[PDB]
């Protein structure tokens, strides 16, 4: 399993959670930013590690980073 | 664990043909392995060193007894110019008649290769003669070996 | 025609017309000086 | 081949391969433990140019000992 | 409709396409036979072991003592040699 | 009684036959 | 529903506005650069025109006219060619003495020691001798004096106007709309009937009177200056008459229907003809009439406005089966809304005729003193089969495109196309199969042989000495061509070509026309390797194309476009899942598989069909005739083959050939430079740029259009364009340096 | 002489060279008539192999054992023509086109849209700044007396 992790310069736009293939991410209330909005990774357990995600978050640097990590059968994206 | 390779638990559950390829290429990386400590890694690196010693010490042994054994030492002391020195004999099954004739060469009795690395003018140079002092040397390097 | 000197002056044409005359001119100087190895004049 | 070719396109051929073995007969009896899969990106890098330098040396060894060897001069 | 959570394997598609389920077409008289003298060799370790090593002993075997007709390796040298560019 | 005659095929034909069986049953063991 | 012209006026207004604004056709371009991408995706995308708008009618209308434009280009390089043999060549000198004067229609300047580049050919003339053949086709026209070449020279030059002008014309003026392009019919039936019968109609009607009597003054010995000019033989008959009594008559047999009595001049004889090594032009004037006939016929198929003729609609729903469900139906509605799915038939049909004609034109010379004269036929064979490969591998990227952008089950829904769709895994599992089984046996072959020359075991080998592998079929199919003249097809004299055999060998000027080619075990092993290569190519470029819309990998491919790098590092890694990267693939196949086709015919016309005669009549090879016993193995290809025939190359330092050794070099150099941009990638380059960007802003030099590292896309397709690039112009100065310097 | 090398004047090997390679073009040259306009092509490349050969004898150049010219680059004060008098050209020039382009790069960076003006030249404005260069030395001496050479802070 890969591994999501979000920081704190996030501004809330979603664009992360609109672009993942598998649903990993999702929005959760927060008081940080105008958005009071940030972004969460809840089920690393199926993340491919496409960095999808990545190239849709506008911050300088990056508010959501993927670590690839240890492979399985649904992080290969195995058919058989 | 409960699976090659031992060092590597990510590795282990890794149910695809990678778990094996990548076992092998990461065997010496000691740093990267499960519960890995500064003195493991430390004795590691010792031991792997004296195995290195032995493997080197095996080599020049196998090269010494060789060419004391199959060899052309002995005629190539009496005119180091004009007589080419032997490395080892060849046996291979699959060659035919032609190619046995082509290859037996430096007054050897069949099929033969001459030697590039220098060992007859090297060894000559700093004293051995005969085939007895290479045969010695060679069993010199099989105790170094196991020391 | 105000049009024709801004596009005449865009980047590929430019380079075009610049490196024809410069060509034309070292040309001209091999066609004059020709197999100059050294400068023979002082 | 190592170096040009990158590794999408062999995963694919490798799933489709996957399927024609196992819809088989007398060969579906036969089942493998690991999931065949395309190497790695890292991987194939290393492989190339492992087969790159191996190819390198062995060809320049060849000629340069034939060429001296056989003039012995 | 073909799915059903009491029956997986049916979901899934777990069948066997071409098995029989028949009776033996091999009368016994002849199954007698080979299930007696066959018996020996169906153990694995026993497999193992056995045909690692008697293979083993018939290649050192015929390879120790295989005769000239067969391995001009063995037939050695018949001409005399030739001399290198300079040496020989 | 010719020495290559023994070693050469056994070093080439049932050393890798066997180190070959012994690893694919080592590597392929769930312990 | 009837046919009709349909129009509109001054759709496009001409203007200077829009050359000033680059990147006017896209908005993303239009809004201008900030960094050095920019500059390159303005080039990438100026010939996408159904991605620079939505509507069918405007791309039809761009189709229409760069079209036009292309026309009027190879007009001009038309004029050009012509210009030079009237301006710069000794045609007049080769006319006459052919087979002693090698032709040359290119001079250079003395400006930096170049001139030595003005070689003797012969004729009183130092210049560049030329490969594409243009001295046959003018001899093969009629054509005797310089002034006809100045003639036709000015025509194309005006045509390349004309062209010009239409092409604004239809877009700017009078642009058709849809409905106008959208009717198949009436198009076919001009393009059967009109372009390609009266075309050839017409041609036949040339060659009646002006090749076919002034190449029978030609080769009768007439000085080419002391020949009538064509007009005479129209003007005065009786000039036709004495050469083809059959002009007496004059079109009363073809009323009379007593068409015996043209036998004159329309014949049927079939071989070549013994004084020039070319087919009978009384055999090409009489296929000539006939094609025409066949096409005028066929160009009456399709009903466009009066009931009579076929529907295609008609046609393709009324095929289907049991094994195929609905098939058909639905093709007509495609074929006729997407230009991508017409682009990939037409250049798959345009790359296969191509090959054909190679083969066609080394195996059955059609102009005279063109068999003879080696180089030319080794270019013009080349040459062709590069085209066609290159077509072919087009048209793979074109059916990848209509299957990305345009297949849609939703409003036009084809069964046929959604069956292959439904069991693409089978389909490529048995192609994937067969590639490698015919891999093992072919290149396995020799590898075997290889083997077997080394270890002094020449009786082992697959060879005609040692185990023979006949191509019975082969043989068999060029003696029931060689018995056919006569008992198959009683009306023929000769076989249609000396390949085929009876023991008839062609020589002209002391030199090997030609002769029958013999097939052996050599020629079974070759054969194999071509199928190999051609099913490999294929296996890459339709793996591309029927997955190109998902994958069990990547199950939204399509919405990732057409040409993307990737979809990430993860799932194992996803470099080079999109169409493109598989079209990529495909061209270094390709390539692989065209240059062992040139390189084995190459090498088998030298060593068993060009050569010289005696006069005794014993037949010199140019190679030795080692080619039945050297192929066999790949140090023989090695040896016998690139190292042996490289000397002329490496050689030509301080000749007029020393061109091609500049070249070869160069063209070294170039297929070197490649790797770097294949064996790499952008992170590297991009970091290092960080640093020049650096250095130049230490000393306020540092450009405001930031520059980037290429693209990844760009990176491969860099790649590829100089490994091609480098490898084709490093076979083409080998060759014609080598073919030039022996003969 | 220096590294061995005898004057081309008195180098054999240079004659020689100069004779065979005069007379291989005249062996080409006894051909197509002797006017016809190949001819008289040949015989100006003659005349001009002729006077690059005394050219170089009269040039003072160095000869080996090969019989063609060699370079001496040392320093040396006989052979200044060889490398350091074309040297102080081309760093004349190569400074003359790099700091025109510096000042155009200068001129134009306080626009609006910088970019507009990379792309599409202002050619008026390149044409006040070409000959600047000219004097180029001069103006990038006191340019970095000045400190306004080397942007600070960077
Ligand atoms: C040797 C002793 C005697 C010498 C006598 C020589 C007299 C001149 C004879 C021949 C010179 C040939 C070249 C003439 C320059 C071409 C006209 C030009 O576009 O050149 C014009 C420019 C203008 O000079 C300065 O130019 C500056 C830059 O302005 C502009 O420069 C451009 C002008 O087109 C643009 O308008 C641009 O927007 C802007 O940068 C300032 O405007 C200054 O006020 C202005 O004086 O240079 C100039 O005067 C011309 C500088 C020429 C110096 C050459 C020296 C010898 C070599
Ligand atoms: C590393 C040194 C070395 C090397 C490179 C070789 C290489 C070779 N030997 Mg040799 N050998 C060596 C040491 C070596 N030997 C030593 C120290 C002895 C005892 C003094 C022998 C005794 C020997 C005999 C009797 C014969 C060979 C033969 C051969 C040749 C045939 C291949 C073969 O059968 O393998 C070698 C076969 C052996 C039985 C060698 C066993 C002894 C060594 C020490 C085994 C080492 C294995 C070790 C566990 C792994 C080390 C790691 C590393 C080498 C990868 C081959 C060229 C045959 C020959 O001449 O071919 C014509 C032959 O019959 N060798
Ligand atoms: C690699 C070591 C080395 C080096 C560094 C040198 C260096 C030099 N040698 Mg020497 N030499 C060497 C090895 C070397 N040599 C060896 C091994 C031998 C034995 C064969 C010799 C034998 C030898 C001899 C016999 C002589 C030299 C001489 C010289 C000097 C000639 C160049 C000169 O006069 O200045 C440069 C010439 C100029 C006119 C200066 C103009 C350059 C301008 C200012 C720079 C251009 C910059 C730009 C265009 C404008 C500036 C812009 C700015 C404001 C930003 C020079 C300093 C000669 C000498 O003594 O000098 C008098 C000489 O006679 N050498
Ligand atoms: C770094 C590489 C390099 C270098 C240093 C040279 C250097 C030279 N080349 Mg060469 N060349 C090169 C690469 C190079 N070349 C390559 C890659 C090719 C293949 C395309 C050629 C092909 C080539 C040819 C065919 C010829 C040369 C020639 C020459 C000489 C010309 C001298 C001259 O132009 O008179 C003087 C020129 C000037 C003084 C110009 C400056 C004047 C300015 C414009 C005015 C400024 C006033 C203030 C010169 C020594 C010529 C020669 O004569 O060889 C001996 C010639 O025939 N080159
Ligand atoms: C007898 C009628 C006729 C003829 C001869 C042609 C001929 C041609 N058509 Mg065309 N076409 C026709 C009818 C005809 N068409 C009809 C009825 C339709 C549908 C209504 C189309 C729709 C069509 C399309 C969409 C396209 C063509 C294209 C082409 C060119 C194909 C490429 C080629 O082979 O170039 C061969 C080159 C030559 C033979 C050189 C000679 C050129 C001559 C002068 C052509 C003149 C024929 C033309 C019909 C004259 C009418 C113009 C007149 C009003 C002044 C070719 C010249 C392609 C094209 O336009 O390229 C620009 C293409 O895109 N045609
Ligand atoms: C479209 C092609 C074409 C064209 C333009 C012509 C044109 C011409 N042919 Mg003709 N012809 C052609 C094809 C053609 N031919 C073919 C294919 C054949 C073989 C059947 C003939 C066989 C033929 C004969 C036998 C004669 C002509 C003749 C003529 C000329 C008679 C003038 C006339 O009445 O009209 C004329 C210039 C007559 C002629 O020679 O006039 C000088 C003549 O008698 N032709
Ligand atoms: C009738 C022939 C034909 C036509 C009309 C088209 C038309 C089109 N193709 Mg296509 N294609 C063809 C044949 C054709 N192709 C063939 C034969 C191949 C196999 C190689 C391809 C493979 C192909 C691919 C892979 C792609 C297209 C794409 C496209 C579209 C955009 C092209 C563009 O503007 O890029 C711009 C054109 C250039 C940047 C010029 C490239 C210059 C080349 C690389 C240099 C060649 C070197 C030169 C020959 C000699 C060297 C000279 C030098 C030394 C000075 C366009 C609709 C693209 C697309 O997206 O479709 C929607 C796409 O990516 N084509
Ligand atoms: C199956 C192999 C084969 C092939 C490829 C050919 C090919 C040919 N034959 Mg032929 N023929 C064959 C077998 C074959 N034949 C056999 C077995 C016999 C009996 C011995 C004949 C008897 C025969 C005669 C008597 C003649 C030919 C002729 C011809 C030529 C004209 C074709 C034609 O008439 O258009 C096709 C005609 C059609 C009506 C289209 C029908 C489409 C076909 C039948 C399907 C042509 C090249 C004619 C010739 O000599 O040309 C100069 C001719 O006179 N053939
Ligand atoms: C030999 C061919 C080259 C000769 C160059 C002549 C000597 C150049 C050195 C003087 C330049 C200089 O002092 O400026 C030095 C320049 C910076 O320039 C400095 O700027 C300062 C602040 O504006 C002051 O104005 C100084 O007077 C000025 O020299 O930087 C350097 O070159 C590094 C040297 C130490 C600073
Ligand atoms: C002549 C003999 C050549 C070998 C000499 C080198 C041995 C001497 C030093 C070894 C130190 C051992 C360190 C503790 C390591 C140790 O013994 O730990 C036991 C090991 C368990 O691994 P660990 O959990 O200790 O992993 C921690 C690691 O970071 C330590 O490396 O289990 C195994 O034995 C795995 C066996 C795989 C065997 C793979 C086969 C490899 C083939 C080649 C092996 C070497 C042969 C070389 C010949 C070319
Ligand atoms: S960025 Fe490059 S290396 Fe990484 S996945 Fe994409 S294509 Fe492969």
């Amino acid at each position: 399993s890969h591994s999501v992790k979000i920081y704190d310069t996030c501004i809330g736009c979603t664009q992360c959670v609109r672009a993942c293939p598998t649903d990993v991410l999702e929005m959760i209330p927060w008081g940080g930013c105008k958005a009071k909005q940030i972004a969460s990774a809840p089920r690393t357990e199926d993340c491919v590690g496409c960095k999808r995600c990545e190239s849709a978050c506008p911050t300088d640097f990056l508010s959501v980073r993927v670590y690839l990590w240890h492979e399985t059968t649904r992080s290969m994206g195995l058919a058989y | 664990a409960l699976r090659f390779p031992r060092f590597s638990q990510g590795l282990a559950q890794d149910p695809t043909t990678r778990r094996i390829w990548f076992g092998i290429a990461t065997a010496h990386d000691f740093e990267s392995h499960d519960d890995i400590t500064e003195g493991r890694l430390y004795q590691n690196i010792f031991a792997s060193h004296f195995g290195q010693l032995a493997i080197i010490f095996l080599w020049t042994s196998g090269n010494l007894f060789h060419v004391a054994w199959q060899g052309n030492f002995e005629a190539w002391v009496q005119d180091p110019l004009h007589v080419r020195p032997i490395a080892h004999a060849i046996w291979d099954p699959h060659f035919g008649q032609p190619a046995v004739e082509a290859f037996t060469r430096g007054g050897a009795l069949g099929p033969v290769n001459i030697a590039y690395s220098g060992v007859y003018q090297w060894w000559y140079t700093i004293g051995l003669r005969t085939n007895e002092d290479l045969y010695t040397g060679a069993i010199f390097l099989l105790f170094l070996s196991f020391i | 025609m105000r049009d024709l000197k801004t596009y005449l002056s865009v980047a590929p044409v430019a380079s075009t017309l610049w490196f024809a005359a410069l060509a034309g001119l070292l040309i001209e100087i091999n066609r004059f000086f020709p197999d100059a190895l050294t400068f023979p004049f002082f | 081949m190592f170096l040009i070719s990158w590794r999408g396109y062999w995963q694919e051929l490798i799933e489709t391969l996957a399927w024609a073995h196992e819809r088989t007969p007398l060969a579906n009896l036969i089942r493998w433990r690991d999931k065949p899969v395309a190497l790695s990106i890292v991987q194939a890098r290393l492989v190339g140019l492992v087969h790159f330098s191996v190819g390198y040396i062995f060809t320049y060894a060849a000629f340069l000992i034939a060429s001296t060897s056989g003039k012995f001069g | 409709v073909y799915f059903d959570l009491e029956d997986l394997g049916n979901t899934t598609g777990q069948w066997d396409l071409y098995g029989s389920d028949a009776p033996s077409p091999y009368n016994s008289l002849q199954s007698k036979f080979f299930e007696t003298f066959a018996a020996p060799f169906t153990k694995r370790g026993l497999l193992l072991k056995f045909l690692i090593l008697g293979g083993g002993s018939t290649l050192a075997y015929f390879s120790a003592t295989a005769s000239g007709d067969i391995l001009p390796i063995k037939k050695g040298p018949q001409l005399p040699p030739q001399l290198g560019p300079r040496l020989g | 009684i010719n020495l290559p005659s023994l070693f050469v095929p056994l070093v080439g034909l049932l050393f890798p036959a066997v180190a070959m069986a012994s690893l694919f049953l080592h590597v392929e063991k769930r312990l | 529903p009837e046919v009709k012209i349909l129009v509109d006026r001054d759709p496009i207004k001409t203007s200077f506005e829009q050359w000033a604004k680059p990147g006017h056709f896209s908005r993303t371009i239009a809004k201008g650069p900030d960094t050095t991408t920019w500059i390159w995706n303005l080039h990438a995308d100026a010939h996408d025109f159904d991605s620079h708008t939505s509507d069918l009618e405007e791309i039809s209308r761009k189709v229409f006219s760069a079209h036009f434009g292309q026309l009027s280009i190879i007009f001009l390089w038309l004029s050009g060619m012509y210009f030079h043999g009237a301006r710069f060549s000794n045609y007049e000198a080769w006319l006459n003495d052919p087979t002693h004067i090698r032709p040359s229609a290119q001079v250079v300047w003395p400006i930096v020691g170049q001139e030595i580049l003005n070689g003797d050919v012969g004729g009183g003339f130092r210049g560049i001798q030329i490969t594409s053949g243009f001295f046959q086709i003018w001899r093969a026209s009629g054509i005797t004096s310089e002034l006809q070449l100045y003639c036709t020279a000015i025509g194309a030059l005006v045509f390349a106007a004309l062209m010009l002008f239409a092409g604004w014309f239809h877009y700017h003026k009078a642009a058709p709309k849809l409905v106008w392009f959208q009717d198949v019919e009436s198009m076919l039936n001009h393009h059967l009937a009109g372009l390609l019968g009266l075309g050839s109609l017409s041609w036949a009607g040339h060659q009646v009177h002006v090749s076919l009597p002034i190449n029978q003054f030609l080769n009768a010995g007439v000085d080419p200056k002391e020949i009538p000019l064509p007009h005479e033989f129209i003007l005065n008959r009786d000039l036709l008459a004495q050469l083809y009594p059959s002009f007496a008559e004059g079109a009363t047999p073809f009323f009379t229907l007593n068409w015996s009595k043209y036998a004159d001049f329309l014949t049927f004889r079939g071989g070549l003809d013994p004084l020039t090594g070319g087919l009978w032009l009384t055999d090409i004037a009489h296929h000539h009439l006939a094609i025409a006939i066949l096409f005028l016929i066929a160009g009456h198929m399709y009903r466009t406005n009066w009931g009579i003729g076929h529907g295609i609609k008609d046609i393709l729903e009324a095929h289907k089966g049991p094994f195929t469900g609905q098939g058909h139906k639905g093709l007509y509605e495609i074929l006729t809304t997407s230009w991508h799915a017409q682009l990939s038939i037409n250049l798959a049909m345009l790359g296969s005729l191509t090959i054909i004609v190679a083969h066609h034109m080394y195996a059955m010379p059609p102009y005279p003193y063109l068999a003879t004269d080696y180089g030319t036929q080794l270019s013009l064979f080349t040459h062709h089969m590069w085209i066609g490969g290159f077509l072919i591998v087009g048209a793979a990227a074109h059916a990848a495109i209509f299957m990305v952008r345009d297949y849609d089950p939703t409003t036009r829904y084809n069964d046929l196309l959604d069956r292959v769709l439904r069991h693409r895994d089978a389909i490529i599992s048995h192609l994937n199969w067969v590639c490698i089984f015919l891999g093992f046996h072919s290149f396995g072959l020799y590898i075997h042989n290889d083997t077997m020359s080394a270890l002094g075991r020449p009786q082992d080998m697959f060879s005609d000495t040692a185990i023979q592998l006949q191509p019975v079929f082969a043989q068999w199919i060029q003696n029931t061509h060689a018995l056919a003249p006569g008992t198959t097809a009683p009306g023929a004299t000769t076989s249609t070509s000396l390949t085929w055999g009876g023991g008839d060998l062609v020589s002209v000027g002391g030199k090997v026309a030609l002769l029958p080619i013999p097939l052996g075990t050599a020629d079974f092993l070759v054969h194999h390797i071509h199928a190999f290569t051609i099913h490999v190519t294929v296996l890459i470029l339709l793996k591309g194309v029927l997955f190109a819309r998902s994958s069990r990998l990547i199950p939204d491919k399509a919405n990732l476009g057409f040409r993307f790098p990737c979809d990430g590092p993860g799932r194992g890694g996803t470099c080079q899942v999109s169409a493109w990267d598989h079209v990529f693939l495909g061209l270094f196949w390709m390539y692989n598989a065209i240059s062992v086709v040139i390189f084995h015919f190459s090498w088998k016309m030298q060593s068993d069909v060009w050569g010289s005669i005696n006069d005794q009549g014993v037949v010199t090879h140019i190679t030795g005739g080692n080619f039945a016993q050297s192929s066999i193995t790949i140090n023989g290809w090695l040896r016998d083959f690139l190292w042996a025939q490289a000397s002329q190359v490496i050689q030509s330092y301080g000749s007029s050939l020393s061109a091609y050794g500049l070249f070869f070099l160069g063209a070294h150099f170039v297929w070197a430079f490649s790797l770097m941009f294949l064996f790499s990638g952008r992170g590297y380059w991009q970091e290092l740029i960080e640093s020049i960007v650096w250095a130049h802003n230490k000393l306020k030099v540092a450009p405001a259009t930031q520059p980037r590292a290429l693209s990844i896309v760009q990176g491969r397709a860099v790649g590829v364009t100089h490994y091609l690039l480098g490898g084709i112009a490093t076979t083409w100065a080998f060759f014609l340096a080598r073919i030039i310097a022996v003969g | 002489d220096i590294a061995g090398l005898t004057p081309c004047k008195d180098s054999k090997q240079f004659a020689k060279r100069e004779k065979q390679s005069i007379k291989k073009l005249e062996s080409s040259l006894k051909l197509y008539a002797p006017d016809s306009a190949p001819a008289l092509a040949i015989n100006a490349t003659i005349e001009k192999t002729k006077r690059r050969f005394d050219n170089y004898g009269k040039q003072g150049l160095l000869c080996g054992a090969d019989g063609l010219p060699h370079l001496i680059v040392s320093g040396d004060q006989r052979h200044w023509g060889e490398f350091i008098t074309p040297g102080i050209l081309f760093l004349y020039i190569a400074g003359w086109i790099g700091w025109v382009g510096r000042s155009y790069l200068i001129a134009i960076r306080d626009d609006k849209k910088p970019t507009q003006k990379e792309i599409i030249i202002d050619v008026p404005l390149a044409t006040g700044l070409v000959f600047r260069g000219f004097s180029w030395p001069i103006a990038a001496y006191r340019e970095l007396l000045n400190g306004e050479l080397v942007a600070k802070d960077v």
